[PDB]
């Protein structure tokens, strides 16, 4: 099952619902629009969804989740929006 | 409180499966922090240790905490065939607002914290580092 | 890229869903679409977060709310026990989907910002403007319990202490209306951590075991 | 092995994780659960290299390629009626790193 | 060649007076060199090792060398009366141009060594950053 | 405790060390080996300031004050006549700090 999430470029991120409701905020506000969040750090938003997913409580060795340092201020706007 | 047992046992043990540079601290008889020898990633070491001794895990440079055996602290056990102990130690779940963070810790010093362009509580959440001690009082 | 929204279109629309409140599916759906893609712009707007414009309203709307609610109860105080309990509930499930919806300005606003309940008492402060700067669905249940229980509690508790004194006399009054006030009187402090029912016993429980007794001693 | 991809499309994007051994078709079903477009009315490349229904995601998409916290593009490319859009509207740019930084 | 004897016969000693954070370093069995925790400026430990085992003492930033008791090594010996022998870490009377390149060593980021104006020689002689191996092999 | 000393005069300096406990006279006789002028016709200065023949150099020449690698000016006029020349050109300003500095 899924949830759409809509950038403020209007890209349209497609996203298991319970990997979209892992956020307190989605969790709070289903195609979701996000006038201040662009495709960049919406689709990292969804890679740290799938990464927190897939890794936590893994048995492969957990490696670094991966910011770009640019995304790294967006996307900690995101985070702290996401929560 | 949390304060080494006196045990006099040896213990042996196996120590790092994250990209930090481990340091791991040693809480002495009396309850005072010692810091040990840091691992970098990837890295192993055979260390003597004893039964019923307090070790915890955490980031050299920024004081993070660490988890090992999947858990916030460590204690060994018997050698049993005379095995050493094995201590994986790993990355907890950061948040992704910590995740986030930890970047504005590493690239910013901490007099221009209160320049930042946020509310005042995201100042008090920087120049709230990891800070061990109080990590101490919300382990007793 | 992350901007900010006046509070003007984000608050009015929550104002508008904190009224339908009542239901969830704006929340679901709408909230999740349209609702807070508005109340999200805004809350943590980069440059600045009208969040704190936002909770003032929000409050002052709780509160008019609230006593639009009260008003109808004061003066039915019969209805006291139907209506300050089922407002109650109107108006604190309001306080659930407004904390789905608010989840964000909750995290990312109010508990950022959020001074301790002690640190207000002592003499300290920046969140107690008006009300302390509680999550949306907190603040609406304090606002309930001061502007709904405390000021028709003699009458609430009259009423259902009266109610069930006849149960004993073998009437069948409103079962589900006395258990709906009965259960808000829990809710109504429930984000209390030291003692979430010490208004639940003091209120009602003492009162309502002292009336029991001189019940069962006659029969 | 799960491999986490981004099914791109013009403006669409799908985050989702699929299995290393599943295939595109089924990856397709996922699609059609998610923007309500039947799989043969999908076109899925893997990046931008298009995909045939029966091909597991295997056959670049790894684990480790498609990873959790750096998903593969898996272009898509819907059917307008007979034919399929040229293939992915590329992700908006960040902004410039602050003096700071 | 220079490598800590497997005596297994133990030693108690007391480890700082220098303005400088220490790096004791042990020459383990094999010879390889393990560093040890660190002595920031005017700090002790009181220390178990082994007779006859190898010690010595560089900076914890720029792997400087350091003298232990006026010599450039250490090694334990029986504790008679059970007191702990006293390790007293200094600095050497360094060269005056040793001292000169430390400064220079530490201030600059090394890819712009080759573009001071200095003789050709100095960038050679800069361009040791105090190699420990080097003078394991100096020692030999 | 010995006390390093810069004995000053114009310019002309005298690196050296005395005691604590020896005195300005005494320092004299060190300058007057060395400059070849009678005591009388020096006045020493704690840098700057006028000593008495009879005064320690520790009453402000203490080895923590007149160190080894960081001595104390001890300031020297020569007299002329009954009276004594104005009291030291300063050493010379290093060049500003290159860039990578």
């Amino acid at each position: 099952m899924y949830v759409k999430l809509i950038s403020s470029d209007g890209h349209e991120f497609i996203v298991k619902r319970e990997h979209a409701l892992t956020s307190g905020t989605i969790k709070a506000m289903n195609e979701v629009n996000f006038r201040e969040i662009p495709s960049h750090v919406l689709s990292k938003v969804c890679m740290y969804f799938t990464y927190k997913v897939r890794y936590t409580n893994s048995s492969t060795e957990i490696p670094e989740f991966p910011i770009a340092p640019e995304i790294a201020l967006e996307l900690l706007m995101a985070a702290n929006f996401l929560d | 409180v949390l304060r080494s047992v006196n045990s006099r046992e040896p213990s042996q043990v196996i120590f790092n499966r994250s990209p930090r540079v481990v340091l791991p601290v040693w809480l002495n008889f009396d309850g005072e922090p010692q810091p040990y020898p840091t691992l970098p990633p990837g890295t192993g070491r055979r260390i003597h240790s004893y039964r019923g001794h307090l070790w915890l895990f955490r980031d050299a440079g920024t004081h993070d905490g660490l988890l090992v055996n999947q858990t916030e602290l460590f204690v060994p056990s018997l050698n049993v065939d005379g095995q050493p102990i094995f201590a994986n130690i790993t990355l907890p779940v950061y948040t992704l607002k910590e995740r986030c963070l930890q970047v504005v810790r590493s690239l910013v010093k901490p007099e221009n914290y209160r320049r930042l362009d946020i509310v005042r509580s995201l100042y008090e959440d920087l120049e709230d580092h990891p800070n061990v001690q109080k990590d101490l009082e919300r382990l007793t | 890229k992350p901007r900010v929204v006046d509070f003007d279109e984000t608050w009015n629309k929550l104002l508008t869903t904190i009224k339908a409140v009542v239901m969830l599916e704006y929340v679901e759906r709408a909230t999740w679409n349209d609702r807070f893609s508005d109340i999200y712009a805004l809350c943590v707007a980069y440059p600045e977060p009208l969040g704190e414009r936002l909770y003032t309203e929000t409050k002052i709307f709780l509160e008019n709310h609230v006593r639009h609610l009260h008003k109808r109860v004061l003066e039915s105080e019969e209805q006291v026990l139907v209506m300050y309990h089922r407002y109650w509930e109107e108006y604190s499930k309001g306080a659930d989907y407004m904390d789905c919806l608010y989840r964000y300005l909750n995290t990312q606003f109010i508990k950022k910002n959020k001074l301790t309940e002690a640190d207000l008492q002592y003499g300290y402060g920046g969140v107690d403007m008006n009300e302390p700067l509680m999550e949306i669905g907190e603040l609406a249940l304090d606002m309930w319990r001061k502007l709904m229980v405390e000021p028709l509690q003699a009458i609430l508790i009259r009423m259902l202490l009266r109610e069930i004194k006849n149960d004993r006399g073998g009437e069948d009054p409103n079962q589900k209306v006395i258990h709906g006030v009965i259960n808000s009187f829990v809710h109504v402090e429930q984000y209390k951590k030291k003692f979430p029912l010490k208004f639940y016993q003091e209120i009602f429980e003492s009162p309502f075991l002292t009336e029991t007794g001189e019940y069962y001693k006659q029969e | 092995m799960d491999v986490f991809l981004m099914i791109r499309r013009h403006k669409t994007t799908i985050f989702t994780d699929a299995k290393e051994s599943s295939t595109v078709f089924e990856l397709k079903r996922i699609v059609e659960g998610i923007l309500k477009r039947p799989p043969d009315e999908q076109r899925l490349y893997k990046d931008d290299q298009l995909l045939d229904d029966g091909k597991t995601l295997g056959e670049g998409f790894t684990s480790q390629t498609a990873r959790p916290q750096a998903p593969a593009t898996v272009g898509l490319a819907f059917r307008a009626d007979d034919t399929f859009e040229a293939l992915i509207e590329p992700f908006s740019s960040p902004p410039e790193l602050p003096d700071v930084m």
